[PDB]
RNA sequence: UCUCUCUUUGCCGGCUUAGAUCAA
RNA sequence: GAUCUUCGGAUCACUUUGGUCAAAUUGAAACGAUACAGAGAAGAUUAGCAUGGCCCCUGCACAAGGAUGACACUGCGACAUUGAGAGAAAAC
């Protein structure tokens, strides 16, 4: 079922230019990670690096 | 298919309301022995008179 | 309107007093005074549904099948009324 | 006294049924004398 | 917003059960003719009443209904404020009914009624 | 085994593989006001969950879906076909006799005998494109003149009319008539009076309008339907 | 629902060996034995 | 039950009503008159 | 609420006191049962 | 065979301490 | 990202959204008051228990109350006509 959905998001957006693999799937996480912001340090609360 | 769980804490969910009986089946045919005479003399001992 | 006050106050008679068979007669006829089909079979099946060995509403439907020149309809019940009350001379003699 | 939760007023309502048993579960574990508060393990309706 | 904010147009049909404007559609469609229609009749025209101020009460609501969609129709009493627009579709229609309410031509919008018209019922089917 | 509701695969998704729950009696049939199980699915991400309206009795005399109120073989609004196919008699619209004929309709329905077949129905379709393409294709003189003067004077077997420059069919035809004669402001009209009066921003586009000149004319309610008769004797 | 509608009896009692079961009735002499009470009965 | 007769309705048809004591003879009158309509209708022959 | 006896006050000692002087239509249609009763009482208990 | 009239013509709320009492 | 592994990778975890329905005139009930009459049993005052059901209300209730809770309590043609006369008509 999730695959038949991708297949059907896949075909809505044409956005399909993917692969799968073991160390493809860190691959893939590592660019999305990148794109996402620094978690803050705990124990900072208000603003300036805040959890 | 999954059944959704109830709340415990659900009073009834609705009304309910009467609805006149419907209709019986079609009644059998009757068979009788074929009737007999009584006369008027008949007819009359048997009338009773007013209270 | 009117026509409705008139169902309104038949319908609530027989429903009050269910075996009273006169009232199922009246409402026949008074419904059949003006739309002349349909509801007055309904209403005549009703009656008989109440009590189907009541010879009187076996002809006065028939008679009033007759006055509507609805002569299928008619013998239909003729041979519903004979496979019912097949030792009732009124039915037989009437069909003949 | 708000339109928000009008959608569990019904279930709010039907918990009346139970409401003994909770009044019951509370008396029962009534601190004692002896001890200033008493902290308790609680159940209790997602609706509140 | 998660809603359109434009206008509907022509061919912005939805499913019968669902009201066009997002609302859902009962099937008595009540006594006062206040809400939402009924799934089980197809109507278009809607009553709307309120100020009478002279002749020109034609123009005045032609002009604060058309930009409200398409319209087929327009009947409006001369001796009361009464007008009774009829609408190309069931989305102007109720678009229109929703955006006319309360407002400054307060007008008295509703559901119309069953045409009593013999003629007028025979080319509305 | 009350194991699955009608539900057409427009409002079923474009997914072959859904996910849906059901819970018993959990609402009143929106036509025979009885209990009837909910089924709630998601059509597609991003929309909210459905969910059948109707119990299954219904959807099996109107041979409808239970979501989106169409009919699975015409897929047209169900009210809209009773009214124009009128296959099969309807019931009312008040309350205990709709509740008492949809019951007893149920009970003889589940008696065997099917209350719909489509043969009738593709039947009647054509019939109806039919009828549609075949519905496509001294006492004058004195109703003339009693009153076309008075109002003229107050605010204003043959007869020919006058033509000027001084300086059935819907309105909306009348709207995308005009636009090439200039932008649109109202158009006022009555299909009994006859008489469509139209607005534009400027008096030159009207009176270019009115310049094509070589059915069209250039520039209680029975008052106003006096000339309108004229449309017989024009 | 109701007071008088909540379980109650719900052990159904049948008869014992002594009491009068089917099968002993079926093995007993019902005719002769009637005939013995009603002589003694007649005798007082 | 208090609950349920908020949210459903009285449910008074289809339910019976025992006598106690004050509709004893009111409804022994009933019974002797059904009685009585029974026999009436058995020894009257038939067509009388 | 739900019965209409907005007129009535609850105050939060659990104290039922209607808010106006009753007719006798509001005083029959405002009359609770033992259930209700016995269970306000309790609650005040509670609250006690 | 019509019309009028008459005649023959078999015909189609309960209970209890009567509920209890009673002078212009 | 953590763990190993040998820099091929393997493990570890894997698809939310309780929906009388979108920020309250126009889809959760049932009416105030004023104006009209204005309290069962054949005089008059008045105890009650019932019968009927698309009438309910209070009640936990198969108690009991709400004016004996209220409304209702009637009425007709499977009559065969001949019994006769009279003027007419068509007929003994
Ligand atoms: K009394
Ligand atoms: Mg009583
Ligand atoms: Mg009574
Ligand atoms: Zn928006
Ligand atoms: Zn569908
Ligand atoms: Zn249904």
């Amino acid at each position: 079922y999730y695959a038949n959905t991708h297949a059907i998001y896949g075909k809505r957006n044409f956005d399909d230019n993917e692969a799968t693999t073991s160390t493809d799937l860190k691959r893939k996480s590592q660019k999305i990670k990148e794109r996402r912001e620094d978690p803050g340090d705990p124990s900072i609360l208000e603003g300036d690096g805040a959890y | 298919m999954v059944t959704a769980e109830q709340d415990p804490m659900e009073p009834p969910k609705f009304r309910h309301k009467k609805v006149p009986r419907g209709p019986p089946s079609p009644p059998p045919p009757v068979l009788h022995s074929p009737p007999r005479k009584v006369s008027a003399q008949e007819q009359q001992d048997w009338q009773i008179p007013p209270s | 309107e009117f026509q409705g006050r008139k169902r309104k106050e038949f319908e609530d008679a027989i429903r009050r007093n269910r075996l009273a068979m006169g009232h199922w007669m009246r409402y026949g006829q008074w419904e059949l005074d003006q739309k002349e089909f349909a509801r007055a079979r309904s209403v005549f099946e009703r009656a008989l549904d109440v009590d189907s060995t009541y010879i009187p509403l076996w002809l006065k439907y028939i008679e009033c099948e007759m006055k509507n020149r609805n002569i299928n309809h008619a013998r239909n019940l003729f041979d519903r009324a004979v496979t019912q009350l097949p030792r009732v001379d009124k039915l037989w003699y009437k069909y003949v | 006294s708000s339109r928000k939760f009008r959608a569990d007023k019904r279930s709010y309502l039907g918990a009346l049924k139970y409401l003994p048993h909770a009044v019951l579960k509370l008396l029962e574990n009534m601190p004692m004398p002896w001890e200033e508060y008493r902290e308790v393990k609680v159940l209790y309706h997602v609706t509140g | 917003c998660e809603y359109l904010h434009r206008l509907p147009k022509d061919t912005d049909f939805f499913n019968a059960n669902v009201d066009c404007f997002g609302r859902e559609k009962h099937a008595d469609y009540r006594d006062d003719m206040g809400g939402v229609g009924s799934f089980l009749r197809q109507n278009y025209t809607l009553y709307v009443g309120g100020i009478t101020p002279t002749d020109d009460i034609e123009e005045i609501v032609s002009r604060h209904f058309a930009e409200w969609g398409d319209i087929e129709r327009i009947r409006v009493l001369n001796s009361r404020g009464i007008a009774f627009i009829t609408y190309l579709n069931e989305a102007n229609a109720q678009f229109a009914k929703e955006a006319m309410a309360h407002q400054s031509l307060c007008l008295n919008v509703r559901w119309a009624t069953t045409d009593p018209n013999p003629a007028s019922q025979a080319r509305n089917q | 085994d009350v194991e699955f509701p009608s539900i057409c695969e427009r409002c079923l998704g474009d997914n072959s593989y859904v996910r849906m729950t059901k819970e018993p009696l959990g609402q009143e049939c929106k036509i025979c006001s009885k209990p009837c199980t909910i089924f709630r699915w998601i059509k597609e991400r991003g929309q909210k969950p459905g969910k059948t309206q109707i119990c299954v009795g219904c959807a099996r005399y109107k041979n409808c879906c239970q979501s989106c109120m169409l009919d699975l073989q015409f897929g047209l609004p169900i009210a809209l076909r009773d009214a124009a196919l009128k296959l099969v008699e309807s019931g009312p619209t008040n309350d205990i006799n709709r509740e008492f004929f949809a019951q007893n309709q149920q009970r003889l329905l589940s008696n065997g005998e099917t209350a719909y077949d489509s043969q009738e129905a593709s039947a009647a379709a054509r019939n109806l494109v039919k009828k549609v393409e075949k519905r496509e294709l001294v006492e004058s003189k004195q109703i003339l003149k009693e009153a076309r003067a008075s109002d003229a004077s107050l605010n204003a077997g043959n007869v020919s009319l006058s033509i000027n420059m001084e300086p059935e069919l819907a309105d909306y035809k009348i709207r995308k008539h005009f636009e090439q004669y200039g932008p649109l402001k109202s158009v006022v009209c009555s299909h009994r009076a006859k008489c469509a009066f139209v607005n534009f921003k400027t008096r030159s586009s009207a009176e270019i309008a009115a310049a094509a000149s070589p059915l069209k004319v250039q520039w209680g309610p029975e008052g106003e339907v006096r000339n309108a008769k004229l449309a017989d004797l024009v | 629902t109701s007071s008088r509608a909540l379980p109650a009896h719900l052990k159904l009692k049948y008869r014992q060996e002594s009491q009068g079961t089917e099968e002993e009735v079926r093995k007993q002499d019902l005719r002769e034995a009637l005939l013995r009470a009603e002589a003694a009965h007649f005798a007082t | 039950n208090l609950l349920a007769r908020q949210f459903e309705g009285r449910h008074s048809t289809g339910v019976a009503k025992q006598i106690t004591k004050q509709r004893v003879d009111s409804h022994q009158d009933l019974e002797l008159r059904a009685a009585v309509m029974n026999d009436i209708l058995d020894m009257i022959p038939e067509g009388i | 609420h739900r019965k209409g006896l907005t007129y009535l006050h609850l105050d939060y000692n659990c104290n039922l006191k209607p808010t106006k002087t009753l007719t006798t239509k509001e005083r029959k249609k405002s009359r609770f049962g033992n259930a209700f009763h016995l269970m306000r009482e309790i609650l005040r208990l509670t609250k006690l």
